RNA sequence: GUUCUUCCGAGAACAUAUACUAAAAUUGGAACAAUACAGAGAAGAUUAGCAUGGCCCCUGCGCAAGGAUGACACGCAAAUUCGUGAAGCG
RNA sequence: CGCUUCUUCGGCUUAGCUAAGAUC
């Protein structure tokens, strides 16, 4: 449940900011979907 | 943020049981007309009713002297349009943002150097006596409680009501959509502008019969009745001596028992 | 100003309130702002405008003529007296 | 005559994060009205000054 | 590791959350002084300074547009000590320079 | 409690010139016995009577239906039990029905026939 | 094209900064607009 | 500056540590403190002087304390409460120095004998006054009245139990014959309190009919023995057993009420002379200072109020 | 619904007011990907970097730091007022 | 005694810093 809960509230964050191209997988690894444009991968450079 | 002990709300809007149970919501929601967080207050008005809550914020309410939930007006009852028309208070407030969020500010300012029992200049100092008089004999006395029941049950109006009559909701007809009172918006009953219900109490007042002289300028004669049958019932001349010439020289009054 | 110029005074009026928010100091306003009201014959504004700035400035010299001028060319002179009455009283120049 | 009525407090859920934006700003209240300013009287200046 | 991580997160991640719900109040926080910036910092309150001792020094009546003048003669001033040029203006009020 | 002298406002209303702290009255804190406020809630509630509220309640000892007040002072349906706690399927224990419990409402078709217009004209709006 | 960043200051009066009361009634003043 | 009345430290003191509904509260004899209690159960002692300093906290009782009372020599306090129990406090020890556990119901009223030996009158629930001698067990007297008795009090000579009720009449037990000798009859609604005068001639009785009678209980009366009525306070739907109490000079009289306020009769006049606001609840119990000028009253508001009053 | 009363089908005690009440129906508000065009601060060019201002944001855990110096700024700046002599007229 | 043309008199208001910021 835990890890649910864990994964589910990073995922929330994600869209909750609309960066539907990333993709948080099941191992929490962070995988940007597509090659980012300056503006993407500025809007989604998510910190420590 | 605002915030205070008690909600600035109507009799009917509280109902008849004078025991009631409230919940206290600090910054529980955002006010209707101005989105600012406001400490908010949610209630029962007796059994049969639906929970009932503050819409507008103190500030909204005290810049129009409206009741909280049901936006009319404390001292009349009335919408907004309605009493706004009648004291000629224009359409004033701002409206745009931060235009209005900059005269709310100033307004609770003004307020605070006050006792906290007035609303606005406008409203607290009018003195159309006149006008005051046109609103009190067209406000409703009583309080109108049907206002405060449960919505009508929209799975009643797809014929599926699954609930039965464990249903709180009421199952009965909706009002038709083609009715004007049908189609109402909180800021238009807030700022009084396009009001159905106010409309079709200003034409309604409008109607009434009134007195209006003749075209005939010569004539300075007022007909009396009413005045009982002889006796003990009538009137004595003196009666309508002290009441009349409070108004003006009367010439000549006839009495006729 | 540009307000006035179209018409637009209850809105020229508001700037100008404004402007005195951001210096109440300035002659300039106040004088511009009353000699407006008076271009648009607001006679009863001009004279509030002109008791204000008397109130807040008294040491200033330009609201005491120009104001008793206009009372004067405006033929209230015992209004134009009592101007010059309340001048006398702040024991000017 | 009277009312009386029992206030509770509703329940703040500790999970639920802040609820409303406040990023908002808007102009400062305006000045208290202006204090008359009470200035000794000018003192000429020479064209000399 | 995680009994002192555990609140540096519950605070990181507040702050994270209420940005994310709140905004993000942040215009007119006090920007602080820091090594590239503290050489601009001096001229700005040097010029401060300076400014409002000219405002005080010129007598009640004097137009005001005179102050961006001086501070023109003081940029002046100092490349002439800078570059060692020797610095004299003529008709300045000796106030002044 | 010496009461103020003189006349009064004709221009006021008595909801203005009566004694106020907010802007609708005049509220202020109070302590009840916890046990009776609850006892006359539910009185008036079921009821439609309670005892007076006010301070200084005078003559009007009773409120709402004081007429039921004065003549008294201050049937039930049955339910499908089944308590059968072996009863896997059967058991309804709290959760009997009335027998009469019309567990689904739906409208006549006369008021079907009003109410279908008036979602379609609802809808008809696109 | 649609904006709505910010207030058009052509709807309603800006900030409006309400003239003080004073000893004489603005409203004997009758403006005639242009 | 002002006009003061007293060595009270203000005016008005407020006291503030009850944590529930203050029933019940006496002064000392001597003057020195104060007494109070009530729905917390705990007995709250306060000096009268000074910072007023909560000196003291009794504890014991299993239920509300409904009634409390010193005894006249100031060296006992009697109280009584829902847990069917009479208690006497040892002032010096504080202590339980008896618990009269004979009462089988509510004890909703208590009052020592004034003099001689230490007689506790109570009344109860169970309908029965009760006089209990400190140094038996058994009470002295059972009088079995039909209904539940809520206020009580001897006569100044301490052999006549008076005791008041859901009957409304007030019962006057003598002692030596164990009969009523007499009744006084004239309230509408069942009592709240009895208080008995300084000198013993009268007594006062609150009702829930929201009118104080004062009674003449000499022995010898040439008539009637209803020698007035008090009015203004009120009884609301909480139905406290509000006390009532005597100046100790006998030109005032006070009376708790429901509508917060405080009030005072002039006992000759019946004119009320103070209704001074201030509570927030029933006001459940009034006493005067013994010595000096000072009012106490005792809140559902679980606050207490002490204040000057011109007693002229 | 339970522990007890009995004249027997009733009575005493215990038990005491849930729910932003919806399986809904309505109603605002943000960014998205790219055909062709012409293309990004400083008195010639290559042009640093750091400041300043408000009803401008974004990333960031952030009083750190980045986002083109994050973008903008980029001139009718009059804003308390005159004084002079010739020559036509009339 | 008044209007107009013209000149004529006092007034007639540079947007920081850094190693000229660095380089030819
Ligand atoms: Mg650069
Ligand atoms: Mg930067
Ligand atoms: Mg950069
Ligand atoms: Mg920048
Ligand atoms: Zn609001
Ligand atoms: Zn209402
Ligand atoms: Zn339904």
């Amino acid at each position: 449940q835990v890890l649910r809960q864990g994964y589910n509230m990073l995922n929330l964050l994600i869209h909750r900011k609309n960066l539907n191209y990333l993709h948080l997988d099941y191992n929490f690894n962070l995988k940007p979907v597509k090659t980012l444009t300056t503006k993407e991968r500025k809007k989604s450079r998510f910190g420590n | 943020w605002e915030d205070s002990d008690f909600p600035i709300l109507c009799e009917t809007c509280l109902g008849n049981n004078p025991y009631m149970r409230m919940m206290k919501d600090k910054y529980g929601r955002e006010c209707k007309i101005c989105e600012r967080p406001f400490t908010t207050f949610r209630w029962q008005p007796g059994k049969g009713a639906r929970y009932k809550n503050t819409e507008l914020c103190q500030t909204c309410a005290k810049v129009k002297n409206v009741c909280q939930t049901c936006m009319f007006d404390l001292e009349y009852g009335l919408p907004v349009q309605v009493r706004d028309h009648e004291l000629q208070i224009a359409d004033n407030i701002p409206k745009q943002g931060a235009n209005r969020d900059f005269f709310l500010q100033n307004v609770e300012r003004t307020l605070g150097q006050g006792d906290g029992t007035q609303p606005i200049a406008q409203i607290a100092n009018n003195m159309d006596q006149a006008a005051h008089d046109r609103l009190r004999r067209m406000g409703r006395t009583q309080p109108y409680y049907k206002r405060n029941a449960p919505h009508i049950c929209s799975f009643f109006v797809k014929g599926e009501c699954k609930r039965g009559e464990e249903c709180p909701y009421r199952h009965e007809k909706p009002t038709d959509p083609d009715d004007p009172l049908s189609r109402q918006n909180i800021r238009d009953r807030y700022y009084g502008t396009n009001d159905p219900v106010a409309e079709k109490i200003l034409n309604r007042a409008a109607a009434a019969p009134t007195l209006s002289p003749p075209a005939d300028t010569t004539i300075t004669t007022l007909y009396i009745g009413n005045l009982g049958p002889s006796g003990a019932q009538q009137v004595t001349e003196k009666d309508l001596n002290d009441f009349f010439y409070q108004y003006g020289d009367i010439r000549c009054l006839r009495v006729l028992t | 100003k540009w307000e006035e110029s179209i018409g637009e005074i209850q809105r020229a009026r508001s700037v100008f309130e404004r402007a005195l928010d951001v210096d109440h100091r300035s002659i300039s306003i106040w004088l511009q702002y009353a000699e407006m009201e008076m271009r648009c014959k607001q006679i009863n504004h001009a004279r509030n405008v002109f008791d204000r700035a008397i109130t807040i400035m008294p040491r200033a010299m330009q609201f005491w003529l120009k104001y008793s001028y206009m009372e004067e060319v405006i033929e209230n002179i015992p209004g134009a007296r009592q101007i010059f009455e309340r001048w006398i009283e702040w024991e000017p120049p | 005559q009277q009312r009386i009525i029992r206030m509770v407090e509703e329940q703040k859920d500790p999970m639920e994060p802040p609820k409303f934006k406040i990023n908002q700003k808007i102009p400062r209240a305006p000045p208290s009205p202006p204090a008359p300013v009470m200035h000794s009287p000018p003192r000429k200046m020479t064209a000399k000054d | 590791f995680l009994r002192g991580i555990t609140p540096l997160l519950e605070r990181w991640l507040g702050n994270l959350l209420s940005r994310q719900f709140e905004g993000r109040h942040s215009k007119g926080v006090a920007k602080t002084v820091t090594k590239q910036r503290v050489e601009s910092h001096f001229d700005l309150e040097l010029r401060a300074a300076v400014m409002h001792d000219i405002l005080d020094m010129m007598p009640d009546g004097i137009k005001q547009n005179k102050a961006r003048v001086i501070l023109q003669h003081l940029s002046e001033a100092w490349r002439c000590w800078k570059a060692n040029i020797p610095w004299k203006v003529p008709g300045l009020p000796t106030p002044v320079e | 409690f010496k009461p103020e002298s003189g006349p009064v406002n004709h221009f006021k209303s008595e909801q203005q010139r009566s004694q106020k702290n907010t802007l609708t009255g005049f509220v202020e804190p109070a302590h009840l016995n916890e046990f009776h406020f609850n006892r006359q809630i539910r009185s008036f509630d079921t009821l439609g009577y309670a005892q007076n509220p006010t301070a200084e309640s005078g003559t009007t000892h009773f409120v709402g239906d004081v007429k039921k007040a004065e003549a008294e002072k201050g049937e039930k349906r049955k339910r499908v039990r089944n308590d059968d706690s072996a009863d896997i399927d059967g058991y309804t224990g709290p959760w009997s029905r009335f027998i009469d419990e019309k567990t689904v409402a739906k409208p006549t078709p006369e008021l079907q026939k009003q109410m279908d217009e008036i979602v379609k004209k609802r809808q008809e709006k696109s | 094209k649609p904006k709505r960043n910010q207030i058009d200051y052509s709807e309603e009066i800006p900030f409006e900064k309400h003239v003080p009361a004073g000893f004489h009634n603005p409203s004997e003043d009758r403006y005639v607009v242009e | 500056t002002a006009q003061r009345f007293s060595n009270l430290m203000a005016p008005t003191m407020v006291l503030l540590g009850h944590e529930g509904e203050i029933y019940t509260g006496a002064f000392s004899p001597d003057g020195t403190c104060l007494a109070t209690s009530g729905y917390d159960q705990k007995i709250f002692f306060w000096n009268v002087y000074g910072e007023c300093e909560n000196f003291s906290t009794i504890k014991g009782h299993s239920g509300a304390v409904m009634d409390l009372k010193f005894t006249t020599d100031s060296s006992s306090l009697v109280s009584c409460g829902t847990d069917k129990s009479v208690r006497v406090w040892d002032m010096e020890t504080g202590t339980c120095a008896r618990r009269f556990r004979t009462h089988t119901d509510f004890v909703n009223a208590v009052h020592p004998s004034r003099r001689g030996v230490t007689l506790v009158a109570s009344a109860s629930d169970d309908g029965t006054c009760r006089v209990h001698d400190m140094r038996t067990k058994e009470p002295v007297k059972t009088y079995t009245n039909r209904y539940q008795q809520t206020a009580v009090t001897f006569n100044d000579s301490s052999d006549q139990v008076i005791s008041g009720g859901i009957d409304n009449v007030l019962k006057v037990w003598d002692m030596r014959r164990d009969e009523i000798t007499y009744t006084l009859t004239g309230h509408r609604d069942t009592i709240t309190g009895i208080s008995l005068s300084p000198s013993g001639k009268f007594i006062i009785s609150n009702s829930m009919d929201c009118t104080v009678r004062q009674w003449d209980i000499r022995p010898f009366v040439p008539g009637q023995r209803s020698v007035g009525v008090f009015a203004g306070h009120n009884h609301n739907f909480e139905k406290n057993l509000l006390k009532c109490s005597w100046s100790p000079c006998e030109r005032f009289i006070t009376a708790g009420s429901s509508d917060r306020f405080l009030y005072v009769w002039e006992t000759l006049s019946k004119k009320i002379v103070y209704k001074l606001p201030g509570h927030m609840g029933s006001v459940n119990c009034t006493d005067f200072h013994p010595k000096e000028p000072i009012m106490l009253s005792c809140g559902s508001d679980k606050r207490v109020f002490l204040g000057e009053i011109d007693m002229s």
